[PDB]
């Protein structure tokens, strides 16, 4: 209900001007890449940057191979309001909430949409322990409560709940869900919308003495370990998810 | 004797910090006069005062706007150690192993916790590291006697220097944290039990076993992050420690692995998982009503057989443990 | 190198020399409440609500005894943090 | 009852302008005693084994400042109202008016101290400035001359 300062209200527009123009620019080059009308554009292919840990920036081209990614929500950049093209993709991936993860497969259709949301998300190919520990530590299931209430999201406590909701697809237990998530199979689209999103805790998680300084240290570590390319030939920044 | 109020006032210390010292020192209630009167001269109390000075002198730096001096205050910061606090609490090693009963119950719970704004990830990762060190040693020198799987979790019994410790491990599912519980009391218990476990594990490894601390293989921790990872280098007496020798078990996907592979490696068997993919195998452990493959080479078991073979020690017949039939009533070892 | 030295060594001295050291009593060994119990332990439907009617801490079991056919069918026990927290409180707040 | 040259204070700079002043001023922090020391130990490490430009930071001693106003080195001057002896500064807003040097009474004597590594300051002034912020300064100045010098032309009068 508070008063809104003038400086903020101009800053929001001045940042969304950059974001609307940026998203339209990436939209044009990706549309012209698919239609095979590569006559006069910047680049007609796709690079992926893999930054690891003393910070080595790799430059490797994206293969046609389907890969497994774990997209993590960030909150960035500062004054930006999300446009229509961001509302759409982040609704489809169900990542409206900050500090929230999801699994998706990466193909030649998935990769153009990844460039749009790249200032809002941090991506990367996880390992078997990252997946397995994540599911056995966090997990939600939206299903009916006692008798009347529907919107209860509780916890992956049981395996008989897994039976009742999935069952006939071949899935019986939580470890079988981990199997169809780690290895790309038939039941992946079944169980991916079953664990809807994950609820990752935020970094540092406080405003105070130690926590402000630790947030300062990490906030300056952000712009080093992540860059906003803003160009239509933006290389997709992949980071270590085992470390994250 | 003295009242709580009179103890707090005499120490000139906050109630929280009075209770923190009370947790560390092992003091319990009316308190004993000579007990509080003995707490007064102690390095930990002085270090709590030093933390309070540091707290304001940091917010002085932060509140002004200077960041470099605040970052420098972190560098010039020492912390309280709970080293000498155990020598006066558990002077002998067999006395510390009499406490490790309650110590390993907190620590194995705190491994199976999602990190919140109450409890940082560093806290849970260090606790899980100690848990994995404990599991690795007990599976190394072969010191298990009894197992008991309950609704609550899975109980173990272990002759650690011949005094039978008991400890509980919960099931590897997400745990619903209530807002009712106080994660400031439990953090100090963790803080005391953690250091206690570091010193116990150094004593155990450097006496009879191995180098401390052992390393961990990075691409093994990427696969399991459990017990088949974390390789440990060096430089029997009980029937349970002689069981499962020259047996190779193929643990399937369906069963929990980390609660079961500990037991196989402890007794003398070998583990190949379904999970690791994502020969010599003589038994398969499967929990499905319909089993698919059915080869002539393997023997098919529901894990209850392992949970009875450890308790008896005499290798119970697998005729009452086939996949698809109802298990025997599973009695406690107590 | 943190906490990487032996502190006990050749340590024979016991702390139970003054009669005022009340040893913290290791909790009672678990008696017949497993994931697969003999189903006479499985509680009658009347006492399922009567147990829930009784006030906490003046109660024989902190749990309902339950039967499970499979080991995969064993739920994650929700009231587990509550049990360790209450034991922790029992150590430094309950008079010995 | 207040004589006009006293409580030429209390009619300080407004909220939005004030923050923007510090927006500029916190850019021109003097090095801290810790920082200065490490810098030189960095030099000693280097210069014991194997060029620099003059560094802009704001100016902060009452002396140093009263030197700087009247010598034209000063561009902007910040003067805190609440001071133990008020007399220690009462002349200062007039001196500046007379040398035509842009000045603003800021609120919070401690608030000046922030921008300068000290407990208080009474007065700080930005003499010389970086190339990029040169424009930022001269505009701020104008902003100050509007909302402070022109707004309070009657600060020299009225009790």
């Amino acid at each position: 209900n508070k008063f809104v300062r003038a400086e903020s209200i101009v800053a929001k527009t001045l940042a969304t001007s950059r974001e609307k123009e940026r998203i339209k620019r990436v939209s044009i080059l990706e549309d012209k890449k698919a239609k095979n009308e590569t006559q006069h554009i910047a680049s007609g292919k796709d690079f992926i940057l893999k930054i690891t840990e003393g910070l080595i920036r790799e430059k490797t081209t994206y293969d046609g191979k389907p890969a497994l990614l774990f997209i993590v929500r960030v909150r960035g950049p500062l004054a930006v309001n999300i446009p229509n093209k961001a509302f759409k993709i982040l609704s489809l991936l169900r990542l409206v909430e900050t500090n929230t993860g999801v699994f998706v497969k990466l193909t030649k259709n998935v990769y153009p949409l990844l460039k749009v949301i790249a200032p809002y998300v941090v991506i990367g190919k996880p390992s078997l322990s990252s997946i397995r520990s994540l599911i056995q530590k966090r997990g939600r299931i939206i299903y009916k409560g006692e008798n009347e209430a529907e919107p209860h999201e509780i916890v992956l406590n049981d395996n008989n709940i897994v039976e009742e909701q999935l069952g006939d697809h071949g899935i019986i237990c939580v470890e079988d869900i981990i199997h169809e998530i780690a290895t790309m199979g038939e039941s992946f689209s079944v169980c991916n919308f079953f664990l809807q999103p994950f609820k990752l805790n935020r970094e540092v998680s406080g405003f105070g003495s130690l926590n402000r300084l630790r947030k300062i240290k990490q906030r300056e570590a952000e712009s080093r370990t992540r860059q906003f390319s803003n160009a239509a030939t933006a290389p997709v920044i992949e980071v270590d998810i085992d470390s994250l | 004797f003295i009242t709580r109020s009179q103890a707090v006032r005499k120490l000139q210390v906050s109630l929280a910090d009075f209770r923190r010292l009370c947790i560390f020192k092992g003091i319990y209630p009316f308190y004993y006069a000579k007990d509080i009167q003995y707490l007064m001269h102690e390095p930990v109390l002085a270090k709590f005062r030093e933390h309070k000075t540091f707290a304001r002198k940091l917010t002085r730096a932060l509140g002004r706007g200077e960041v470099s001096s605040a970052k420098r205050l972190e560098e010039n910061r020492d912390s309280y150690t709970l080293d000498h606090i155990i020598k006066e609490r558990y002077p002998s090693f067999p006395d510390a192993i009499r406490d490790i009963d309650d110590a390993l119950n907190m620590l194995f719970l705190f491994s199976n916790l999602p990190s919140t704004n109450q409890v940082s990830s560093k806290i849970i990762n260090d606790a899980q590291k100690i848990c994995n060190q404990w599991l690795a040693y007990v599976a190394k020198e072969r010191l298990v006697r009894k197992v008991f799987v309950s609704i609550k979790g899975v109980y173990y019994q272990a002759n650690i220097k011949g005094e039978e410790v008991r400890w509980l491990v919960p099931f590897k599912f997400p745990e619903n944290i209530p807002s009712d519980v106080d994660f400031r009391i439990m953090l100090t218990f963790l803080e005391f039990y953690s250091t206690l476990l570091h010193f116990v594990l150094y004593k155990l490894y450097t006496d009879s076993g191995l180098i401390y601390p052992p390393k961990l293989d990075l691409k093994k921790d990427k696969i399991i992050s459990g017990l088949s990872s974390y390789i440990l280098e060096s430089r029997y007496d009980s029937p349970v420690a002689s069981l499962f020798s020259a047996f190779v078990f193929y643990v399937s996907r369906e069963v929990p692995i980390d609660i079961l592979e500990f037991l196989i490696l402890s007794c003398g068997g070998n583990v190949i998982s379904e999970a690791a993919m994502d020969s010599k195998v003589t038994h398969q452990i499967v929990d499905r009503p319909v089993l698919k493959n059915k080869v002539a080479g393997r023997t098919y078991i529901q894990p209850q057989w392992i949970f009875d073979c450890i308790n008896k020690g005499e290798l119970v017949p697998a005729n009452k443990y086939l996949p698809g039939e109802a298990l025997p009533p599973h009695l406690s070892p107590w | 190198e943190n906490y990487q030295y032996d502190l006990w060594g050749d340590s024979t001295e016991t702390n139970d020399h003054v009669m005022h050291l009340r040893a913290p009593k290791l909790p009672p060994p678990t008696n017949e409440e497993s994931y697969n119990p003999p189903e006479e332990y499985l509680l009658s439907p009347e006492e399922k609500e009567a147990w829930e009617n009784t006030e906490y801490s003046e109660r024989e079991r902190n749990f309902i005894p339950q039967k499970y056919s499979a080991l995969r069918k064993v739920p994650g026990y929700g009231e587990s943090i509550r049990e360790r927290f209450e034991r922790s409180l029992d150590l430094y707040l309950a008079p010995r | 009852k207040v004589p006009p040259t006293i409580a030429q204070f209390q009619y300080t700079l407004d909220r939005n302008t004030a923050a923007e002043t510090f927006k500029l001023f916190n850019k021109y922090r003097p090095e801290t005693a810790a920082e200065k020391k490490e810098r030189l130990t960095k030099e000693a490490a280097a210069v014991a084994e194997g060029a620099s430009p003059k560094p802009y930071a704001v100016k902060y001693g009452l002396n140093h400042v009263v030197a700087l106003i009247e010598n034209k080195k000063a561009k902007l001057v910040l003067i805190a109202n609440d001071v133990d002896p008020i007399e220690l500064v009462v002349f200062l807003p007039a001196l500046c008016k007379k040398m035509g040097v842009p000045y603003a009474i800021v609120k919070g004597k401690a608030r000046l101290g922030t921008l300068v590594n000290q407990k208080t300051s009474a007065v700080a002034a930005l003499t010389e400035v970086r190339a990029e912020d040169e424009a930022a300064l001269a505009k701020l100045v104008s902003t100050i001359d509007a909302n402070f010098a022109d707004k309070y032309d009657e600060v020299k009068k009225h009790w």
